[PDB]
C-alpha cells in the first residue's frame, strides 16, 4: 500500500479501539442491572420450583 | 495455584488456593468450600472489589 | 535420587534405545565401504526389540512406576488406568512395526528415520497417556503430531503423499492453535493447568448461573481440538485424504495407537474435570453425525483405504456414544470398543499391506480371491463381518453396547440411528465378500502370498475375532478396572 | 481497564489469523502465516495471564510453546517445498487429486 | 527526559566522525603495511578525506532503478543503519557513562545483531538483479551461521557473570580479564567477529573479482553509503564488544594508583582502537575463503568449539561452586 | 524496572530522523537451493538452544547440579541431532 | 532438590530399605536377576546378527543390539533388585539377609 | 492509549500480513506484528520474553519463512482471487466471534472505572519483596531446568523431530 495509506488505516484503527473503549466503559456501567434481573429471574425460578414441588 | 509468583516470592493468590484446596480435601461436600473458592476467585480477578467501586463512581455521577 | 526415576524406566529406556538406532542408522548408511546399505529393515527388527523390552520394563514394574508420585506429581500421574493404556499402545506399535518388512524389502523403501520417527512418536503417545496438566498435555500431543506429519510425506517425490502431508500439516497446526487457546483462557479463568486442581475448582458448580464464560470456551476450545485427534464430524475431513494419501504402514499406525492415546487423554481431562452436561452433549452430537456420514460416505467409496477411513470414522461415533453417556459402563465400553476396533483393523491393514504387494487399489482389484486364494478371502470376510457386527463375532460388542446405551441414558433417536447406519454397513462391507466370492471378471488379478510376519497376526488376529465370545472375561475385568481407577 | 485492553490486543490477532484462513483460498502460504498469527495470539495471552494472576505457571508454558512453533514452521516449509519441487507450481488445484 | 535527546545526539555524532576516520585509518594503514602514502592530498596528513568523500556522496544524483520495490529498495540501507546504530545505546564506555542501563542488555545486543540480516536480504531482493540477490542470500546465511557460535560465546561470559548487564560484566573482571583465561574464546569471538561483519577474510560482497556480485551494487549516492557506514559501525561495535566481555572494559590494566590516574574512558578506547587495527592489520594479511570453505568453516568448527566451551567452563565453575 | 527502555525508543526516533535527512538531502540538489532453507532449519535450531541457555546461565548458582545435568540432557539430545545432520551432508556446501 | 520416594501404592512386603543406594541395588543382584540379564542380552545381540545379514553389517548390528540388550536388561535387573529391598515384589531372600547382618 | 496505538499498529499490520497480494510483503509485515507484540510484552515487564520474540520469531522463523518464499518466486496469478465475495461470511463470522470473544473477560473480569480521585495515594508499598528483586531471567530459569525439567526435555525431543524430518524431506546430496 501507500505510505499514507497505512497511516491512514493506522489513525482509523486508532478511532475503532477508542470506541472499544467506550464500550467496555458501558459494559462495566451496566454490571447492577444485569446482577438484578438475574437476581429476580432466580427468585421467579425458585419460587416455580418450590411451588411445583408442593403437588 | 501453584504458588511460584512472577517476582520471586509467594504468589499473590497462594494463600487462598491452599486454604480452599485444604477445605475440599475433608469436606464431602464442595457447598462447604463455596466461600473459600470464591475468596480465591476475587483475589485472580477482583470482580467484586471493582465492582462495588464501580458503584461508588455511579453514585458520585448522579449526585453531580 | 536414582531410585525416583523408576517411574520413568520405560521411557528413559526407550528413547535412549531410539538414540542408537538412530547412530546406527546414520552411521552405516553412509557407509562407502559397506556400500550404503538399506537398513530400514535391520533398524525395524532392532525397534520391534526395543519396543518390546519397553513392554516388558513398563508390565514388570506395575508398582514402581508410581514410586515418588509427589516429586513427579507436577509433571506427569501413573496409574493403573494409564498402565493399561501404555501397554495396549506398546503392543500396537508392535504389530505395525512387524506388519511393515515387505513394505520395506519390495518397496524398496530404504529410510531407517521412518522406524525412529515411528519410535519417536511413540514415546510422545506414552507422554500423552500419563500428562496430568495441560501444557504436559498439549506438548506430548505436539511431539505426536509432528511425528505424523513427517511420516505422512515420507514418499516425498509422489504427488499423493506430499498432498496428504501438507493437508495434515495445516489442518493439524489449526486444530492445535485452536486447543491452546482454549487452554489459555483455562488457566486465565482458573489460576490452573494442573488436572486435580482444575477438578477442585470446577466441581460443584458446572453452570450455576453466574458461570465462567471463559471457563466455558475453554472447555469448547479444547474439545475441539481433541474431536479433531478422533476425526468426529465435522471435524474429520482430514482423515480420508491423509489416511488414502499416506504410505500404507504410515495409515495402519494412524488409524489405532493415536486413538488409544487421545482417549486416555479425553477420559483424564473431561471425565475427571468438571463442565458436565454441555460436553457430552457435544460428543453425543458429534457421535451421530460420524455415524451418518461415516456410514453414507463409505457407502460411497470405490477404493479400499477410504472405505476403511471411513469405517472408523463411524467407529469412532459408536464408541464416543459410551462417552456421552456418562456412567462406569459407558467408560467400560468405549475401552472395549477401542481395543477390538484396534485388533480388527490391525486385521485388516495386514490383509491390505499383503496384497498391496500387488499394489490393491479397488475394491473390484478382489474379484475372484474366493479362488486364487481361498483361505485368504475367508479370512478377509471375517474380518468384514465382524466390522458390520454380525454375532458371535467379537465386533457384534461395539453394536450391543450402542444400543444398551440408547436404552440406558433413554435415547430412541441415537437407537433408530444406530439401526439404519448399522444396516448400511453391513451392506457395504458385505459388498467386499460379493466381490471375493459372487462375482465372475474377466481378468483377475493374482496376489503374491503374504510373508511370514503378517501370516501369523492375521492367524492370531482371526482366532481372536472368531473366538473372542467364548472366553471374554478377561477384557471385561481389565476395562472395568480402568474404568474405576479414573476415579479411584 | 489494562487486562481488557491486553486481551483484546491478543483477540484481534487470533481473530486476523482466522480472517486469513477464511480469505486466502487460493494461498496456502499466506494460510500458514495464519496459523502462526493464531499461535502467536496464544502465547501473549498465557504471558498476560502470568501477570495478572501472579503465577509462573504461564511463562513456562509460553517459552515451550515458542519451540512447538519454531518446530511446526520448519515442518510446514518443508512440506511446502517438496509439495513446490513434485508440482513446480503452489496453486491450489495442483494439490486436490486427493477427494471423495 | 527533555536532556535525553542531547545524550543521544552526543553519542550519535561522535559515532558518526568516527566511523568516517575509520575509513581513513583503515586506508591510511593498508597503504604503510604496502610501502605507499594513503590520502594525504585532501586536507594536511589527508585529514580532511572523509568530508570530502561524504560532500561527493550527497551531491550525487541518486538512480533508483524502475523495479517494483521502490519502497523497499531505499529502506533497506535505512534499517541496516538504524540497527547499527541503536547498538550503542547500552554500551557503556566508563562506570556510569551508558544511555540505557539494560538488565537484559547482553541478549538485546543478540536481538540486534540477529535482525542485521534484512537489510542485505532485502537489499538483494528488492534491487532487481539475480547476481545482487544471490550474493545477499550468500551474505545472509553466512551471518546466521556465525550467529550461532557468537550467542554460545556470549554464554560462556554469562556463565561467569551471572547477569546479562554489560557494566556487571566489566565490573566482573576486577579481579581478572575474561580474555586471560578464555583466550581462545576469545579468538574465536574475535573470527566471528569478523564474519559476521562481512570483513576479511570473509567479504564475500567484496569479492567483485570472483564472479561474486555485492548485496548493494545497484545503490549510489546515499543509500550505498548508509550501507557503508554502518557496516564501519558495526566493526567499532564488535570491537567494543570484544574490549567489554574480555578485555575489561574501562577497567585499567593492573589494579595500581599509577594506572588509576588515567581515566576508564580512556583505557576502553584503547583496547577498541588495539581491535580495530587488529581489522585492518587482517585483511592487509590475507587472501579470502570461498563461501562454501567459510560456511564449512563456520558449522564444523566454531559451533563444536562454541558448545564445548560452554560445557567445560559451566561444568568447571559448578565443580568448585565457583559461580557468580 | 523497565525505565531504561525509554531512551532507547527516543534514540530510534532520533536515528531514524538523522537516516531521513541523510537519504532526502539528495533528492534537493527461479533457481531453488535447498541448502539455504537447511541453514535456516539449523539457526532456528541452535537459536533456540541460546534462548534456553540464557535462564540456565544466570540460574547456574541456585539450580546446581540438577539444573546442570538436565540441560546436559537437553544438549545431548540436540547433539545428536546435529551429528544426525553433519553425517547426512547438511553441514557440506560443496 | 526435595526429593520424595514415596510412592502412591504401598509395599505389601517387609521394607528391607525405603531408598536403597545404587551400589546396594546391584550389589543385590540375584542369580535369577543374572539370569534375565543375560538372557535378554543373548535375545539382543541375537536379533542383531539375524536382522544385519541382509545388509551386510551383521557384526556392527550384532553390537548395536547387544548395547541395547545390555541396557535394557540391566535395566530391568535394577528393577527387580530395587523392588525387592523396597518391598514392592516379593523379598524373601532379602528379609533373611536383613533378618542376619 | 499508548495499547491503544500498539494495537492499531498490529491491526493494520495483520491485515497486510492476511491481505498483501506479494507474499513478500507478507512475511515483511508478520515482521512488523511482532515488533508490537515486543512492545506489548516490554509494557508487561517481561523483557526476557520481548527480547526472545524478536530473536526467535523475527530473527529465526521469519527469515526462514523470507527465505522460502523469496526462492519461490511466486507469481501472483496462481494465488490471486478476489475477496470482495467473502465480506458477509467474514462479517457473520467476525462478529460472532467479536461479540463473544472480545467480552469474554468483562463478565470475570470487571474494569475498574477511572474516577475523578487519586486513587494513587491507596496503591500499599511494601519493601520486604523489594530488597531482592528478581528478573524475569532469573525467575523463569529457576523453574524450568528443576521443577518442570521433563516439558523442558520433551521440547528438546521435539526440535529432534524437526531437524530429522528437515533432513528426510528436503535433502538432495550432491
Ligand atoms: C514521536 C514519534 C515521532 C514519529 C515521527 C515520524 C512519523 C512518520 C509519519 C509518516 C506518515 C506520513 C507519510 C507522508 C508521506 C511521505 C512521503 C512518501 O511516502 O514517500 C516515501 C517513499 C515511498 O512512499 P510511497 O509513494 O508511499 O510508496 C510506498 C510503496 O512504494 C507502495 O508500493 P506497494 O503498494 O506495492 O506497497 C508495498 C509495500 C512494501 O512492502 C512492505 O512490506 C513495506 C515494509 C513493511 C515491513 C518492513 C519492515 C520489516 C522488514 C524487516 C526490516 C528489519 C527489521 C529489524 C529492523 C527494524 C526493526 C526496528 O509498501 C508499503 O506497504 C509501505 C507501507 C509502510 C508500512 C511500514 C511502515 C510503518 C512501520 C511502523 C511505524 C511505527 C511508527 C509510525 C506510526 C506511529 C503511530 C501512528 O520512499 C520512502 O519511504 C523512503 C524509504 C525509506 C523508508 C525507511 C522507513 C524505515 C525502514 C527501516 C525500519 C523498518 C522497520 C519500520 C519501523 C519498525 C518500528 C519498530
Ligand atoms: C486535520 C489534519 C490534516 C493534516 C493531516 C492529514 C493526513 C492525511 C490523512 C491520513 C491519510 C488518509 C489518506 C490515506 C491515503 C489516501 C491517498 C492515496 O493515494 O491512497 C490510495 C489508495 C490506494 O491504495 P494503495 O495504497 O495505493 O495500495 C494499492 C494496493 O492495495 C497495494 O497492494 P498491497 O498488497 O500493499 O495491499 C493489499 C490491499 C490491502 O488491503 C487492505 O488494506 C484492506 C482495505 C480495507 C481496510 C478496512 C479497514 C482497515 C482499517 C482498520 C479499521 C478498524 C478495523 C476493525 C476490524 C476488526 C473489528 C472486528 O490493498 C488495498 O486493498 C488498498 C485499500 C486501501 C483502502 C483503505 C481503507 C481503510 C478503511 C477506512 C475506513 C474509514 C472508516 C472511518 C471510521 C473507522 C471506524 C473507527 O486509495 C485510497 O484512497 C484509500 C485510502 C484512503 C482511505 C484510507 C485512510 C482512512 C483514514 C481516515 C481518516 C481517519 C479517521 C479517524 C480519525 C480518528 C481521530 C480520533
Ligand atoms: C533492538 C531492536 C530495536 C527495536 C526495539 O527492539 C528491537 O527497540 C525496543 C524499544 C522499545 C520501546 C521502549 C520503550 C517504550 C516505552 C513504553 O511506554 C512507557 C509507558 C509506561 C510508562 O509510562 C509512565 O509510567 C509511570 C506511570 O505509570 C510514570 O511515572 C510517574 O508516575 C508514578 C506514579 O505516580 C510516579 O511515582 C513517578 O515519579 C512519575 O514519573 C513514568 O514517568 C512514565 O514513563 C506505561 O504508562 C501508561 O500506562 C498506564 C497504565 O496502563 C496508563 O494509565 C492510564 O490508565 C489507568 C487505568 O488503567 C488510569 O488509572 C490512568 O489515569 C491512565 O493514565 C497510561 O496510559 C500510562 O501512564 C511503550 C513501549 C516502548 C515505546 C517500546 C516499544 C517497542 C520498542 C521500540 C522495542 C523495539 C522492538
Ligand atoms: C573506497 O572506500 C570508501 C567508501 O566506499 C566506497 C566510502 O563511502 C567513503 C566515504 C563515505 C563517507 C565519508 C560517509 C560520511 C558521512 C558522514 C560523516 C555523515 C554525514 C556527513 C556529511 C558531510 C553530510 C552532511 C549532511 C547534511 C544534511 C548537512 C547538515 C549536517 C570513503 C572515504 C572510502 O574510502
Ligand atoms: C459358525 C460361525 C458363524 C458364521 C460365520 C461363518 C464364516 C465362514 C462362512 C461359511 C461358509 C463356508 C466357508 C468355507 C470355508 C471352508 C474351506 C476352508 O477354509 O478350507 C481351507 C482351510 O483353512 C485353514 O487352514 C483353516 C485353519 C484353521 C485352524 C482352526 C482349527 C484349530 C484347531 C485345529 C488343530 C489342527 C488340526 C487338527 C487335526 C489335524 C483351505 O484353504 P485353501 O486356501 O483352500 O488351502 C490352504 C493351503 N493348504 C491346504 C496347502 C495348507
Ligand atoms: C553435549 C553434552 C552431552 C552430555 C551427555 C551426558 C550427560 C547427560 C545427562 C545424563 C543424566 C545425568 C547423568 C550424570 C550423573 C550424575 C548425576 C548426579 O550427580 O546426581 C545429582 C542429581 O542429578 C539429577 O538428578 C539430574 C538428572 C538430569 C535429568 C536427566 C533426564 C533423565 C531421564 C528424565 C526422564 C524424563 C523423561 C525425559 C523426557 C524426554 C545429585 O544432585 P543432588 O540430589 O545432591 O541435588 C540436586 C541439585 O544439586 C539441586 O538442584
Ligand atoms: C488370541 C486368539 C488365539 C491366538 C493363538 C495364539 C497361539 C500362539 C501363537 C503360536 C505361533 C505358532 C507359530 C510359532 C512358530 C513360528 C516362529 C517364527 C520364526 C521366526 O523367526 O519368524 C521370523 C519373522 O518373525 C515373525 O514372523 C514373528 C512376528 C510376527 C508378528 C507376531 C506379533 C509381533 C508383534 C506383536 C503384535 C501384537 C498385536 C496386538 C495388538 C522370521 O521368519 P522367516 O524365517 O520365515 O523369514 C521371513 C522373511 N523375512
Ligand atoms: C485383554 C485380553 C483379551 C483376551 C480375549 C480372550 C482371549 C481370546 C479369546 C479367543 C480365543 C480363545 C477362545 C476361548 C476358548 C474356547 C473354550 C473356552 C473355555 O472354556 O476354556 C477355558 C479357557 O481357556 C482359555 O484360556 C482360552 C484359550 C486362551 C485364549 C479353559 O478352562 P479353565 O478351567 O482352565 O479356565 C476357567 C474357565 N472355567
Ligand atoms: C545409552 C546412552 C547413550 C545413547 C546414545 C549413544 C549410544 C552409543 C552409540 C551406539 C551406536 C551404534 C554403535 C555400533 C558400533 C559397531 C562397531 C563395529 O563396527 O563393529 C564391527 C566390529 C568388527 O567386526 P566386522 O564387522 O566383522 O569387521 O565389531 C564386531 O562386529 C564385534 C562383534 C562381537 C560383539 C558381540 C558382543 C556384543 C555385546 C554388546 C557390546
Ligand atoms: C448436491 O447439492 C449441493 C449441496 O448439497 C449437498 C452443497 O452443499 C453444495 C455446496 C455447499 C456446501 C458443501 C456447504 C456444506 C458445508 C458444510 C456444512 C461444512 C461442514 C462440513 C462437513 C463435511 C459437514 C459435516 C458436519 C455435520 C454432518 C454436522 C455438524 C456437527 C454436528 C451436528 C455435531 C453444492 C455445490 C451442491 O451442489
Amino acid at each position: 500500500v501507500k505510505v499514507l495509506t497505512y497511516f491512514g488505516m493506522t489513525l482509523a484503527a486508532f478511532a475503532f479501539w477508542q470506541s472499544m473503549d467506550k464500550v467496555h466503559v458501558w459494559i462495566a456501567l451496566h454490571q447492577d442491572e444485569k446482577q438484578e434481573r438475574m437476581e429476580k429471574e432466580a427468585e421467579v425460578r425458585r419460587v416455580r420450583a418450590e411451588l411445583l414441588r408442593k403437588a | 495455584a501453584s504458588g511460584w509468583g512472577i517476582t520471586g516470592n509467594k504468589g499473590r493468590c497462594y494463600d487462598f488456593w491452599m486454604d480452599f484446596s485444604e477445605c475440599m480435601s475433608h469436606c464431602r461436600e464442595p457447598k462447604d468450600c463455596t466461600l473459600l473458592r470464591e475468596d480465591y476467585l476475587e483475589c485472580l480477578h477482583h470482580s467484586k472489589e471493582f465492582q462495588r467501586r464501580n458503584r461508588i463512581y455511579k453514585e458520585e455521577q448522579r449526585k453531580l | 535420587m536414582f531410585n525416583l526415576f523408576l517411574a520413568v524406566f520405560p521411557e528413559i529406556f526407550i528413547i535412549n534405545a531410539t538414540f542408537i538406532l538412530l547412530i546406527h542408522g546414520v552411521v552405516f548408511s553412509t557407509s562407502k565401504k559397506y556400500d550404503y546399505p538399506p537398513l530400514a529393515s535391520n533398524v525395524g527388527w532392532l525397534g520391534l526389540l526395543s519396543v518390546l523390552i519397553t513392554l516388558l520394563l513398563l508390565a514388570a514394574g506395575a508398582p514402581l512406576l508410581t514410586i515418588a508420585h509427589l516429586f513427579w506429581n507436577n509433571l506427569f500421574r501413573r496409574d493403573n488406568f494409564t498402565y493399561f493404556c501404555q501397554i495396549f499402545l506398546l503392543l500396537s506399535t508392535a504389530g505395525t512395526i512387524s506388519m511393515c518388512f515387505d513394505f520395506f524389502d519390495q518397496e524398496r523403501f530404504d529410510a531407517f528415520e521412518f522406524i525412529v520417527l515411528i519410535l519417536l512418536s511413540t514415546c510422545g503417545m506414552l507422554f500423552m497417556i500419563s500428562a496430568y496438566d495441560l501444557i504436559a498435555m498439549y506438548l506430548a500431543i505436539e511431539l505426536q503430531s509432528l511425528c505424523f506429519y513427517v511420516i505422512a510425506a515420507s514418499k516425498r517425490k509422489s504427488e499423493f503423499s506430499t498432498e496428504a502431508g501438507l493437508k495434515y500439516l495445516i489442518l493439524g497446526a489449526f486444530s492445535s492453535g485452536i486447543l491452546l487457546f482454549g487452554c489459555s483462557m483455562i488457566y486465565g479463568s482458573t489460576g490452573a493447568t494442573h488436572f486435580d486442581q482444575l477438578a477442585k475448582i470446577l466441581t460443584g458448580y458446572e453452570i450455576t448461573g453466574a458461570r465462567s464464560s471463559g471457563i466455558f470456551m475453554g472447555i469448547l476450545f479444547i474439545a475441539v481440538g481433541f474431536l479433531f485427534k478422533i476425526t468426529a464430524v465435522p471435524f474429520h475431513m482430514w482423515a480420508p485424504d491423509i489416511y488414502e494419501g499416506s504410505p500404507t504402514p504410515v495409515t495402519a499406525f494412524l488409524s489405532i495407537a493415536p486413538k488409544i492415546s487421545i482417549f486416555a487423554n479425553i477420559l483424564r481431562v473431561f471425565i475427571y474435570g468438571s463442565y458436565g452436561a454441555t460436553l457430552q452433549q457435544i460428543f453425543f452430537f458429534c457421535s451421530i453425525a460420524s455415524m451418518i456420514l461415516g456410514a453414507l460416505a463409505a457407502m460411497a467409496q470405490t477404493k479400499v483405504k477410504r472405505l476403511l477411513a471411513y469405517s472408523s470414522i463411524g467407529h469412532v461415533g459408536y464408541i464416543c456414544i459410551g462417552f456421552s453417556c456418562g456412567t462406569i459402563e459407558g467408560i467400560q465400553s468405549l475401552l472395549i470398543g477401542i481395543f477390538i476396533y484396534a485388533l480388527m483393523t490391525m486385521d485388516a491393514f495386514a490383509i491390505v499391506l499383503a496384497l498391496r504387494q500387488t499394489r490393491v487399489k479397488y475394491i473390484a482389484d478382489l474379484g475372484a480371491l474366493a479362488k486364487t486364494n481361498p483361505i485368504l478371502a475367508i479370512t478377509f470376510s471375517i474380518t468384514m463381518f465382524s466390522y458390520a457386527g454380525i454375532p458371535p463375532l467379537a465386533g457384534f460388542c461395539s453394536k450391543f453396547y450402542l444400543f444398551f446405551a440408547a436404552l440406558g441414558c433413554g435415547a430412541y433417536f441415537l437407537a433408530l440411528v444406530g439401526v439404519v447406519t448399522s444396516v448400511i454397513g453391513c451392506f457395504y462391507y458385505i459388498r467386499l465378500v460379493k466381490r471375493m466370492f459372487f462375482d465372475t471378471p474377466r481378468t483377475w488379478i493374482l496376489y503374491e502370498p503374504m510373508d511370514r510376519n503378517k501370516s501369523l497376526l492375521l492367524a492370531m488376529t482371526s482366532f481372536f475375532i472368531t473366538l473372542f465370545l467364548l472366553y471374554p472375561s478377561p477384557l471385561f475385568s481389565v476395562t472395568h478396572q480402568m474404568a474405576l481407577s479414573l476415579y479411584l | 481497564m489494562d487486562l481488557i485492553k491486553y486481551f483484546t490486543f491478543s483477540m484481534i490477532i487470533f481473530i486476523l489469523g482466522i480472517w486469513g484462513i477464511l480469505l486466502n483460498r487460493r494461498n496456502i502460504l499466506i494460510m500458514l502465516m495464519s496459523i502462526e498469527l493464531m499461535l502467536l495470539a496464544v502465547n501473549l495471552n498465557f504471558l498476560v495471564f502470568s501477570v495478572s494472576l501472579d503465577d509462573m505457571m504461564g511463562q513456562v508454558f509460553a517459552l515451550l510453546v515458542l519451540t512447538v512453533a519454531a518446530a511446526e514452521s520448519a515442518i510446514g516449509l518443508a512440506i511446502f517445498v517438496i509439495t513446490f519441487r513434485v508440482r513446480g507450481t503452489i496453486a491450489v488445484e495442483f494439490i486436490n487429486s486427493i477427494q471423495g | 527526559y527533555i536532556a535525553v535527546p542531547a545524550e543521544i545526539l552526543g553519542i550519535i555524532l561522535p559515532l558518526l566522525l568516527g566511523v568516517a576516520f575509520l575509513v581513513l585509518a583503515e586506508r591510511k594503514v593498508m597503504a604503510f603495511v604496502q610501502r605507499r602514502k594513503g590520502p594525504d592530498v585532501v586536507g594536511s596528513f589527508g585529514l580532511l578525506q572523509p568530508l570530502a568523500d561524504g560532500l561527493k556522496l550527497i551531491l550525487k544524483e541518486p538512480i533508483s532503478p524502475s523495479s517494483a520495490n521502490f519502497f523497499l529498495f531505499r529502506m533497506a540501507p535505512v534499517a541496516t543503519f538504524m540497527l547499527s546504530l541503536v547498538a550503542w545505546a547500552v554500551v557503556p564506555f566508563d562506570y556510569g557513562m551508558v544511555l540505557s542501563d539494560l538488565n537484559i542488555g547482553l541478549l538485546y545486543l543478540f536481538a540486534i545483531s540477529s535482525l542485521g540480516v534484512y537489510g542485505i536480504i532485502i537489499a538483494g531482493r528488492s534491487s532487481n538483479s539475480k547476481y545482487a540477490f544471490l550474493g545477499a542470500l550468500r551474505s545472509a546465511a553466512q551471518m546466521v551461521s556465525y550467529e550461532v557460535s557468537i550467542g554460545l560465546i556470549l554464554i560462556t561470559v554469562l556463565i561467569c557473570v551471572g547477569s546479562c548487564n554489560l557494566s556487571e560484566i566489566v565490573m566482573a573482571q576486577k579481579q581478572i580479564w575474561f580474555g586471560i583465561p578464555l583466550f581462545p574464546v576469545l579468538v574465536m569471538f574475535f573470527i566471528s567477529c569478523l564474519a559476521e561483519t562481512n570483513r576479511a577474510p570473509f567479504d564475500l560482497p567484496e569479492a567483485e573479482a570472483e564472479l561474486v556480485a555485492g548485496y548493494n551494487v545497484e545503490y549510489s549516492s546515499m543509500g550505498f553509503a548508509l550501507f557503508f557506514l554502518g557496516e564501519y559501525a558495526n566493526m567499532i561495535l564488535m570491537s567494543g564488544l570484544c574490549t567489554l566481555f574480555f578485555l575489561g572494559g574501562w577497567l585499567p590494566i593492573l589494579d595500581l594508583p599509577i594506572f588509576k590516574k588515567i581515566p576508564g574512558s580512556i583505557w576502553f578506547s584503547i583496547k577498541v582502537l588495539f581491535f580495530l587495527f587488529l581489522y585492518i592489520w587482517v585483511r592487509a594479511a590475507f587472501p579470502r575463503y570461498r563461501y562454501d570453505q567459510l560456511m564449512g568453516l563456520g558449522w564444523k568448527v566454531f559451533l563444536p568449539l562454541s558448545l564445548a566451551w560452554v560445557v567445560s567452563v559451566s561444568g568447571l565453575l559448578v565443580t568448585f561452586q565457583w559461580l557468580p | 524496572m523497565m525505565l531504561e527502555f525509554a531512551p532507547i525508543f527516543i534514540y530510534l526516533v532520533i536515528s531514524l530522523l538523522v537516516s531521513l535527512i541523510l537519504l532526502g538531502v539528495p533528492f534537493l540538489f527461479s533457481r531453488f537451493d535447498i541448502r539455504f532453507y537447511l541453514v535456516s532449519i539449523l539457526f532456528l535450531i541452535f537459536d533456540l538452544e541460546v534462548t534456553f541457555f540464557f535462564p540456565w546461565a544466570v540460574s547456574l548458582n541456585k539450580i546446581d547440579l540438577f539444573g546442570f545435568w538436565s540441560m546436559m540432557a537437553f544438549l545431548f539430545i540436540l547433539t545428536i541431532g546435529f551429528l544426525y545432520e553433519w553425517k547426512r551432508g547438511a553441514l557440506d556446501w560443496e | 532438590m526435595n526429593t520424595d520416594i514415596t510412592a502412591l501404592e504401598k509395599a505389601q512386603y517387609p521394607v528391607v530399605d525405603r531408598n536403597p543406594a545404587f551400589t546396594k541395588v546391584v550389589g543385590n543382584f540375584s542369580t535369577l536377576d543374572y539370569l534375565r540379564f543375560s538372557t535378554i542380552t543373548g535375545i539382543s545381540v541375537t536379533v542383531g546378527y539375524l536382522s544385519g545379514i541382509k545388509p551386510g553389517i551383521k557384526g556392527p548390528s550384532m553390537v548395536t543390539g547387544g548395547l541395547i540388550g545390555l541396557m535394557g536388561g540391566f535395566m530391568y535387573a535394577y528393577q527387580n533388585s530395587a523392588g525387592r529391598l523396597m518391598g514392592f515384589f516379593p523379598n524373601d531372600g532379602e528379609v533373611a539377609s536383613y533378618q542376619k547382618r | 492509549m499508548i495499547l491503544s496505538v500498539l494495537s492499531s499498529l498490529a491491526l493494520v499490520s495483520g491485515l497486510m500480513v492476511v491481505r498483501a497480494k506479494n507474499p513478500v510483503h507478507s512475511v515483511l509485515f508478520f515482521i512488523l506484528v511482532f515488533c508490537d507484540t515486543s512492545g506489548l510484552l516490554l509494557l508487561l515487564g517481561l523483557d526476557f520474553f520481548a527480547m526472545i520474540f524478536l530473536v526467535v520469531y523475527i530473527g529465526a522463523i521469519a527469515v526462514l519463512f523470507l527465505f522460502v518464499v523469496m526462492m519461490f518466486h511466486i507469481q501472483i496469478a496462481e494465488i490471486h482471487e478476489e475477496v470482495l465475495r467473502y465480506l458477509p461470511v467474514s462479517g457473520i463470522i467476525g462478529l460472532i466471534f467479536w461479540w463473544e470473544m472480545f467480552f469474554i473477560l468483562d463478565n470475570e473480569s470487571i474494569p475498574l472505572l477511572p474516577t475523578q480521585r487519586n486513587t494513587t495515594s491507596l496503591r500499599y508499598t511494601v519493601y520486604a519483596g523489594k530488597v531482592r528483586s528478581w528478573t524475569n531471567l532469573e525467575t523463569l530459569g529457576n523453574l524450568l531446568y528443576t521443577y518442570y525439567f521433563v516439558w523442558f526435555l520433551v521440547s528438546s525431543l521435539i526440535l529432534l523431530v524437526a531437524m530429522i524430518g528437515a533432513i528426510v524431506l528436503t535433502m538432495h546430496r550432491t
